[PDB]
């Protein structure tokens, strides 16, 4: 009941405290006007050295009420063109998966840096859409050229 | 041969209270660190202020 | 011949390791992977930005004592 | 003869170069080791059923010290041997490097792979181990300058890449 | 490779990348279009039979358990591209005996590949159930290929029957019956083996 | 009438009832402003593909029009009824774990003659080349549909 609100406020002050530099995880505020900790908002700078690098990527984040029983869905939006992201900008991830790699342990901090180590790691072997990985496949430099575009495009 | 020279532990409470949420148990070592002060509560942060505190630098330099 | 050595983690965890200049890293390294109970292919380990190998050992990279080491756990897409 | 071809005898030094040519041009087999000085020139002459064919064979030298104008010896060429020695697997490591220094001047002529020396008991380069001419599509064949052994197949095979004859053999006349 | 129509600049491409085939990393390999490439664009064209096929063998001769399911397709597509140009009812001995220098050492290369990739990737081959038809055609291209008579053709054909021979009688060296699992496999073909050999003896 | 009742459970000899009329008569039924009927639309009218010279001239006159009244619409994004497409045929995986199919011998044969036709976009060409060379066990199944296919994405 109350672990779920809990657990998400003492993580929001952790993250107030201590924070990777460069991420934001800010819940956005409910309508009403008081804290809606269900719906976050955060931003994940790309790793820096990589043509991902020089830009900031948006993220929204939906937690169930059984968290962190179940993992939290991290959609980008708008969708980023990566061969593991899905058109709608849902994030594949084996540990956002449910039956792979979720531990309660893990926490909001280490889900946004997993996805941050993933943009320059993609797993094309399972793509996730069609576009990312025929350009992935087809010419390399093409799609380090069009990382670079959108990185610049999403640069803040 | 290998060993180990020392490994961090937080405050029992905090010990507890991570068992309670699922935490990992080095959680909540960050207040008990130096230069820790009350815990501020009015969370009044939009992504808009937040990305203004960036001022368009987001990655350190040597 | 027996240094300190720092290793932070991806939770904001720093840990001191004692090791000789000849011994295999592999060693330390499972070590932290079990510390929450994970195994050892899960996490990653850099120092310097560029990847340390398992049998690796200290003596090419010259780490001094109290040298920073990071961890990251490396993600597998679907 | 009016129909004549040149072929180009390469190889380390030892193998039997020198030894191989003189077999064929007077019979007698060479006991002494006398390392060639840059290359000579030695006309062979066979009597197959279509008529004579003529090889110029330019038997070059296989010692660094005396290669001369070593690639410039390939010139032209039109058929090829590369002889290493079965009993010396050194000459046997050093064929890719015949063969790329002849491949470089001469991109598309026949070339047999010779291996020789068979005749002695104690072998090194054994015959599963000899696996180079596959994929360069050359041909091989294990002969000796003493006893006579495949003596004259390696330009059988040649007169009959070069003249286009499958059903070409020789007679001795 | 997917641009140019100059014949002669396309087979140096070919002929440069066989070469770069020896120590590039294998993700330029088995990460991108290469083998679809190589398998569709140039290995059905005839002046472009020879070198890529020898790309492709160059190809299957890496021993990495990273790619697996790249081999099982570079396997299948291949064989679909050569029944389309060598048929199965080809009588490969009289055709080779008067053919080109191309043809033959087309043959030669393809003898070459088979034996590579089979003696690599049986077992890969095997596991798939569904691919057993073309693992037996592969078989039935190295039965047609062993009765040319070449001699270097034909040690490289027996040295992947040796190879066979070896696995099964290793396998289980009792005569048969149940039956090993992977003697089952091989049932079928292995009189038409025991034939090739008895019918082309070398003198001792 | 009785084209939804065919729909249902597709069979090669039902098909052929339907006359010339099934030209049209699963064109004007299905409705093409939606991908996803698209998609199973095609699907299910490939299901019955066989070699037999009279039913394989069927579905591809079917097929040719059911594409030709969904391509001429601008209210329909030719890539996500590819991305649809790969789904269902299990070649991609999705958000939601749609049921893939078991045989893709006449979804193979049918996109193999629709490549051939002028309404077909000269830009989806890639993405099905790269997913049709794309291993997996279910296409190793039919090979030879699979290398036709191959073969005709190579020509254009
Ligand atoms: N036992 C044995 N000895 C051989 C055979 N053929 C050649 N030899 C010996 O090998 C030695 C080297 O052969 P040569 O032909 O003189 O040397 P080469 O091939 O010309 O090499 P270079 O002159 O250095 O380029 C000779 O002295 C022969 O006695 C053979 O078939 N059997
Ligand atoms: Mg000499």
């Amino acid at each position: 009941s109350g672990i779920a609100l809990s657990r998400l406020a003492q993580e929001r002050k952790a993250w107030r405290k201590d924070h990777p530099f460069g991420f934001v995880a800010v819940p956005t505020k409910n309508p009403d006007g008081t804290m809606n900790l269900m719906n976050w908002e955060c931003a994940i700078p790309g790793k820096k050295g990589t043509p991902w690098e020089g830009g900031l990527f948006k993220l929204r984040m939906l937690f169930k009420d059984d968290y962190p029983s179940s993992p939290p869905k991290c959609k980008f939006e708008p969708p980023l063109f990566h061969p593991n992201v899905y058109p709608s900008g849902t994030v594949c991830l084996s540990i956002l998966e449910e039956d792979k790699d979720w531990r309660p342990a893990i926490t909001i901090k280490q889900i946004l840096l997993g996805i941050q180590e993933l943009l320059n790691e993609p797993n094309i072997q399972d793509p996730a859409q069609a576009e990312a990985y025929t350009i992935y496949c087809q010419n390399r430099v093409e799609y380090e050229k069009r990382v670079r575009a959108q990185a610049k495009k999403f640069a803040p | 041969d290998v060993l180990i020279v020392y490994e961090l532990t937080p405050t029992a409470e905090q010990k507890a209270l991570a068992t309670k949420l699922k935490l990992p148990p080095t959680f909540f070592c960050y207040k008990n660190r130096p230069d820790y002060v009350s815990e501020e509560e009015e969370d009044d942060e939009d992504f808009e202020t937040a990305v203004k505190k960036l001022n368009g630098k987001l990655y350190l330099d040597g | 011949e027996y240094i300190k050595l720092k290793v932070i983690g991806q939770d904001s965890s720093e840990i001191h390791f004692k090791v000789k200049m000849t011994t295999h890293l592999k060693k330390l390294k499972e070590s932290y992977c079990q510390r929450q109970g994970v195994p050892m292919n899960s996490l990653r380990f850099l120092f310097e930005g560029q990847r340390i190998a398992d049998n690796h050992t200290p003596k090419e990279l010259g780490m001094e004592e109290e040298d920073v080491i990071e961890v990251y756990q490396e993600p597998t897409g679907g | 003869p009016q129909v004549q071809f040149k072929l180009v005898l390469v190889g380390d030094g030892g193998t039997g170069k020198t030894t191989f040519v003189k077999r064929h041009l007077t019979g007698e087999f060479e006991k002494k080791y006398v390392a060639t000085l840059g290359v000579e020139v030695h006309p062979l002459v066979f009597h197959t059923n279509r008529g004579p064919i003529k090889f110029n064979v330019w038997d070059t030298a296989g010692l660094e010290k005396f290669g001369g104008l070593r690639d410039g010896y390939y010139i032209q060429a039109q058929c090829a041997i590369i002889m290493f020695d079965v009993t010396s697997r050194v000459t046997y490591k050093n064929v890719p490097n015949w063969h790329r220094d002849l491949v470089r001047v001469c991109e598309n002529i026949p070339i047999v792979l010779c291996g020789n020396k068979v005749d002695i008991k104690d072998r090194k380069v054994k015959a599963k181990s000899i696996v180079f001419h596959r994929k360069k599509n050359l041909q091989y064949y294990d002969i000796s300058a003493k006893s006579n052994y495949n003596f004259e197949k390696p330009f059988l095979w040649l007169a009959r890449k070069l003249i286009g004859d499958p059903n070409l053999e020789f007679v001795a006349m | 490779m997917e641009n140019s129509q100059n014949a002669p600049l396309v087979h140096a491409t070919l002929e440069t990348l066989l070469r770069f085939l020896n120590w590039i990393p294998l993700g330029y390999i088995f990460e991108t279009k290469l083998i679809s490439t190589l398998i569709y664009k140039f290995l059905n064209v005839p002046m472009f039979r020879n070198v890529s096929l020898k790309c492709l063998t160059e190809i299957a001769g890496v021993s990495v358990s990273q790619y697996e399911e790249q081999f099982v397709t570079l396997f299948t597509l291949t064989m679909m591209q050569l029944k389309q140009m060598l048929p199965l009812n080809t009588n490969i001995r009289l055709a080779y005996s008067n053919g080109k220098d191309d043809e033959q050492n087309f043959i030669q290369n393809l003898s070459l590949f088979l034996c590579t990739f089979l003696k690599e990737h049986d077992q890969l081959i095997e596991k798939r159930l569904n691919l057993r038809e073309t693992l037996m055609e592969a078989l039935h291209y190295m039965l047609l290929v062993s009765e040319v008579e070449e001699t270097e053709i034909f040690k490289i054909c027996l040295e992947y029957w040796n190879h066979l021979a070896a696995e099964l009688y290793r396998e289980s060296p009792f005569s048969t019956s149940d039956v090993p699992p992977r003697r089952q496999l091989y049932l079928p073909m292995l009189f038409k083996v025991r034939l090739l050999m008895v019918s082309r003896m070398a003198k001792p | 009438a009785d084209v939804s009742t065919f729909l249902a459970f597709p069979s090669p000899e039902k098909l052929l009832r339907l006359g010339p009329k099934s030209s049209v008569l699963i064109a004007q039924q299905t409705d093409t402003s939606d991908p996803e009927k698209v998609v199973s639309a095609f699907l299910k009218v490939s299901s019955v593909f066989k070699d037999e010279a009279t039913v394989r001239m069927a579905v591809q006159d079917a097929v040719d029009a059911l594409m030709q009244k969904a391509f001429n619409s601008s209210s329909f994004n030719s890539n996500t009824f590819l991305t649809r497409l790969l789904v269902h045929m299990g070649l991609l995986k999705s958000e939601d774990k749609v049921k893939a199919i078991a045989n893709l011998y006449g979804p193979l044969m049918a996109l193999n003659h629709m490549v051939q036709q002028d309404y077909f976009p000269k830009a989806l060409a890639p993405l099905l080349l790269a997913f049709v060379t794309k291993p997996n066990s279910a296409l190793e199944s039919c090979s030879f549909a699979r290398h036709s296919l191959l073969q005709t994405l190579y020509k254009v």
